[PDB]
RNA sequence: UAAACGAUGCCUACGCUGUUGUGGUUAUGAGCACGGCAGAAGAGAAAUCUAGUAGGGCUUUGGGGAGAGUACGCGCGCAA
């Protein structure tokens, strides 16, 4: 038993029709607002890991009302990672909720070389910093074959993102698992967007694919109607 | 759809010394899967210590007020004896609508309005 | 009074953050000229004009899209050629790009030229 | 690939997560002032948009052209 | 308090949009139509629905109720619009206007029978 | 210079009668570039005609760039300026919204009946603030008519014009409609149909329409 | 925590100000902090003006008024209900009150 | 000796807009010194912002609660 997907959004129409690729999506900074879009391309490959489960409470006249809060990561060990939190009356329901958030916040992560460009890229390109609440994390590139010098939570995140060597430092109240997870994901993300000296010349330009395919979509408009 | 059966499934599991939570969750699944549009379960007594409490669970639709309660709602109550005292169990189930009148009422609730589609 | 080489750096850093393309810098010294001329050689800034106002001096400069950050170090520490890589690893983001500038008997030079010429000096500033 | 989008007004990359980024498309005028099949295309970041600065900047660049 | 309640106003609003041409200024016609089209299981409810529908029909036929689109009165409003105004700014080709506007007319060399505002 | 469809004398006259050029008293650093002097008697700022024509041409150009015109969404949440939108959109093939813009209606799938935009048009954008705010979530450009008192963050094309008078609203919408049609070759000259259309768009009270009905019927 | 940006008083760019005394309890309060109230009251009540019209010897007469400025300390102003407690967003609204009679 | 408090050291920088004051000067367009207010962007655990950006210079000063700003010695004061 399963339910077929009817795309709620305009971009959703293009993916189901098979007119687009996942790099084109990320490349044009298009919104993702249907989890099925990520399933379509990566369902066969996604792994996940639960970082924390915790119980939260609200005081009432009758007593404490209580809920389960779960935070997890989705990633593929190659290029993609996303982080998601959910709250529900039940630990199962909470996982279902968290997965939606994670999928709607996947990002591609760039890689580079510690020295010369021999072999395959293996570390973050550039030294960078990520901040969330009271927590700050800094990442530094590392020689090939050092492995992941990283703390408990952040180590899992680098692994899912497909990074092989790193050096890490940290400041603040790292016991707060949500802050430590978000800050480390920002650190790698910030490193990918650093304004490298080559970047200005590597630049390319194209028309947005939703404008490019307007003719087909106008046919689909009439097909749905007729 | 019989609350008197489900309550005895519950009473059994207490004597089998199984947690009330797991027992109740199973009961609600059985009631819903069999087609009941909702149900209520309450357990009361010396359930987790010397201080007595009651724990109540609600799922789907349940009617409390008026004549629609007498035709859609079914109830059962039982109790189990344990070394520390008596634990009481209440179960209520709301029957599905049924056009042949076997599983529940033929006519749906008096306050529901439905407007026909146009040709 | 503020240090002139510090003033230079904050003026361009803030204007870059505010997405301006050009600035006027209000107090200039001999090493400030040489610092700006270094950033031009490596293509971090594009155009330089100097105004001879008889009141100290001032400069007008065009910024490139390549400049992320620059800064001065105070005080100007003395370094042996053995020491410079320690400062390189502390200041710069990557082993692949960016410049650490050092004053020497051969003018201003970067951390690569130090190896070529076989000379330490005094640490001055950095940009990437 | 996933890492080749750059903002035209602020000369830095646009991250995949930025909900406020947008792409602007415009036609080109024909002889005798009518329309054509060719398009101008601009990629603009969210940072300029939260400030309000995009209004003037676009007017500048249409003049540059 | 004689307020109609949510299902009664909702069914009223839907029926007037779904069957508008079938309805009239008469309570008994409107009661016949709701007896004909609707599922409503007590005369107590359909007396109240037809009451609200004949309360709307006056206001709706009297130049419309905002929040209640009727195609028959979209057409009536198109007829009222097709009754086009014969007023004109179009013949006001002679004009007087302030100096700043006269200099804008000069700087863009705009031809026409303009005058400085005599004021 | 910018390549713009030529001004023609009757069109110029038309806008001046419609009182397009009368700004307010206040001004904003964003809008200084469009003003050309101030009325000594009234402290009212006067708008530059040549610039008004330029940005009107620029708007028209980009309206032509988007296929399937239904994906253009025109909004104007006020009477005194209502009917203009209702006709204007039909002259180009766009969709429209008329009443209160239900907040979340671009964001949220569950609210029915409004399409995902690819270009949003707004008149008198002190109201319809929500529309400008919400389009920002879905990567759409925005075009607005605006006046010297008011200023906006996310509007890409600000067409300068009086927006506080029923004479004025008609003029902007009527002219722009024609340009878009012209740029595509649907019409051969712009002066063709001035007093007909510009009147059709212009707002009128029920009380006027009673009088006009009675007049018309007497003439019939 | 700091409840008001102006510390509950109108002093700025000064060291020290004159004190005044509360009408209701004679407590000292700084002039820039005291709650102020203005009064313009007829010497003769409204319920007597219709008798005044037959009592007076003059062809017409204008009743004399009496004028006052009153000062109150915080405790008295709250207790006499010249001012009331207000919500965190209302606290910021400033508007001139009516002159009493 | 004070809740001697805007509980925010002194010089010197770089920095968005609107509005309202006080004193001089004015191509009447504006400035210079000293202020108040309202947003924004950044910042911060938040409340909020004398708190934005930063290896500029120099002095004071804190290092879990208590015992304790107390004991002994010393310097000032008629004493307190
Ligand atoms: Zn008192």
């Amino acid at each position: 038993e399963e339910a077929e997907w009817f795309p709620k959004t305009s971009l959703g129409k293009l993916v189901k029709a098979g007119r687009i690729t996942l790099d084109e999506i990320f490349g044009h900074s298009l919104c993702i607002r249907e989890p099925e879009i990520i399933d379509y391309f990566l369902k066969a490959t996604l792994k996940e890991e639960v970082l924390v489960i915790k119980s939260v409470q609200k005081q009432t006249k009758a007593g404490q009302k209580t809920r389960m809060k779960v935070v997890l990561a989705l990633g593929d060990h190659n290029n993609y990672i996303g982080i998601g939190s959910g709250v529900a009356r039940d630990v199962v329901s909470a996982i279902n909720a968290a997965k939606v958030v994670a999928k709607c916040s996947m990002r591609p992560i760039k890689k580079g070389f510690w020295g010369n460009e021999i072999g395959e890229a293996h570390t973050v390109p550039v030294k960078a910093l990520g901040k969330c609440g009271s927590v700050k994390v800094q990442v530094t590139p590392a020689p090939k074959g050092t492995g992941l010098v990283a703390g408990g939570v952040s180590k899992t995140i680098f692994k899912l993102a497909g990074i092989k060597d790193i050096f890490t430092s940290s400041k603040g109240q790292t016991c707060t698992t949500e802050n430590f997870a978000r800050a480390s994901l920002y650190a790698i993300t910030n490193s990918t967007n650093f304004n490298m000296p080559n970047v200005i010349e590597e630049k390319v330009v194209e028309l947005n694919p939703i404008l490019k395919n307007a003719e087909f979509l106008i046919e689909q408009e009439q097909r749905d109607l007729r | 759809l019989c609350p008197a059966i489900q309550a005895e499934f519950i009473r059994s599991k207490f004597e089998e010394n199984i947690p009330y939570r797991r027992s109740v969750v199973s009961a609600i699944k059985n009631i819903k899967s069999a087609g009941g549009q909702g149900c209520v379960i309450e357990v009361s007594g010396k359930l987790k210590g010397q201080r007595a409490r009651s724990v109540k669970t609600i799922d789907g639709k349940i009617i409390h007020a008026g004549q629609p309660k007498e035709e859609f709602m079914r109830y059962a109550t039982t109790s189990v004896l344990l070394k520390q005292g008596i634990i009481g169990i209440k179960v209520g189930i709301m029957l599905p609508q049924d056009d042949e009148g076997i599983k529940g009422p033929v006519y749906d609730m008096v306050d529901k309005i439905k407007v026909l589609p146009i040709k | 009074m503020m240090d002139k080489l510090a003033n230079l750096c904050i003026t361009i850093n803030n204007a870059n953050r505010a997405q301006k393309r050009s600035v006027v810098i209000r107090r200039i010294s001999k090493v400030c000229r040489l610092f700006l001329e270094s950033m031009q050689k490596h293509g971090y800034i594009t155009d330089i004009v100097y105004i001879d106002d008889h009141r100290e001096g001032k400069a007008v400069v065009g910024l490139s899209g390549r400049l992320n950050r620059c800064g001065a170090i105070c005080p100007r520490y003395d370094v042996e050629l053995k020491d410079v890589e320690r400062y390189r690893a502390n200041l710069l983001p990557s082993r692949g790009f960016g410049h650490l500038i050092v004053t020497s008997s051969k003018g201003l030079i970067d951390h690569r030229e130090c190896i070529q010429h076989n000379t330490g000096g005094k640490i001055l500033g950095y940009f990437y | 690939n996933s890492f080749q989008r750059v903002c035209d007004f602020s000369l830095k990359p646009i991250s995949s997560q930025d909900r406020s980024s947008v792409q602007i498309n415009m036609v080109q005028l024909d002889e005798r002032g009518r329309a054509t099949k060719d398009l101008m295309i601009f990629n603009v970041s969210g940072t300029v948009r939260k400030n309000g600065k995009i209004d003037s900047m676009l007017y500048e660049r249409i003049n540059e052209m | 308090g004689q307020i109609k309640g949510k299902s009664v106003r909702t069914a009223s609003k839907v029926i007037v949009e779904r069957y508008f041409n079938r309805l009239t200024n008469d309570f008994y016609d409107n009661r016949n139509v709701v007896i004909d089209v609707a599922e409503i299981r007590s005369k107590k409810l359909r007396n109240k629905v037809s009451g609200c529908v004949t309360k709307l029909y006056k206001r709706v036929k009297k130049n419309g109720v905002p929040g209640l689109y009727i195609k028959e009165h979209e057409e009536e409003r198109e007829k009222k619009e097709s009754f086009i105004p014969k007023i004109s700014i179009l013949d006001e080709d002679k004009v007087e206007v302030d100096e700043v506007t006269m200099e804008m007319i000069n700087q863009y060399e705009i031809n026409g029978d303009y005058v400085l505002a005599k004021k | 210079a910018v390549r713009v469809v030529p001004l023609s004398d009757k069109v110029a006259k038309a806008m001046v009668q419609c009182c397009c050029h009368l700004g307010g008293v206040t001004s904003s650093t964003s809008l200084k570039e469009y003003i050309f002097g101030k009325r000594e008697e009234d402290k009212v700022n006067i708008i530059d005609i040549k610039k008004m024509w330029e940005k009107l041409n620029l708007a028209a150009r980009m309206i032509c760039s988007i296929p399937n015109p239904k994906d253009i969404v025109v909004v104007s949440s006020k009477d005194f300026g209502r009917k203009a939108v209702i006709k204007f959109a039909e002259s180009i093939g766009a969709t429209a919204v008329t009443g209160r813009f239900i907040p979340g209606s671009f964001s949220n799938y569950e609210i029915k009946g409004v399409r995902e935009p690819r270009l949003v048009l707004v008149s008198d954008c002190f109201a319809d603030k929500q529309v400008v705010k919400e389009a920002s979530y879905v990567n759409a450009p925005c075009i607005a008519f605006c006046n010297t008192d008011n200023d906006i963050e996310f509007v890409d094309m600000v067409i300068p014009m009086n927006n506080r008078s029923q004479s004025a609203i008609g003029a902007g919408f009527c002219i722009l409609s024609k340009l878009v049609n012209y740029m595509k070759g649907n019409i051969d000259k712009v002066e063709d149909k001035l007093r007909d259309h510009i009147e059709l768009y212009t707002y009128r009270d029920s009380d006027e329409l009673e009088q006009l009905y009675q007049e018309q019927k007497i003439e019939e | 925590t700091k409840k008001r940006s102006n510390n509950g008083r109108s002093k700025k760019n000064r060291g020290h100000t004159r004190c005044v005394r509360c009408e209701h309890c004679s407590a000292m309060v700084p002039n820039d902090k005291a709650i102020k109230k203005f009064v313009v009251r007829s010497v003769i009540d409204a319920a007597s003006l219709d008798d005044l019209k037959i009592a007076t010897i003059y062809e017409e007469y204008e009743v004399p008024k009496s004028y006052y400025k009153l000062n109150y300390c915080v405790s008295c102003a709250v207790h006499i209900k010249l001012v009331r407690v207000r919500s965190r967003w209302e606290r910021k609204i400033r508007k001139e009150q009516r002159v009493s009679a």
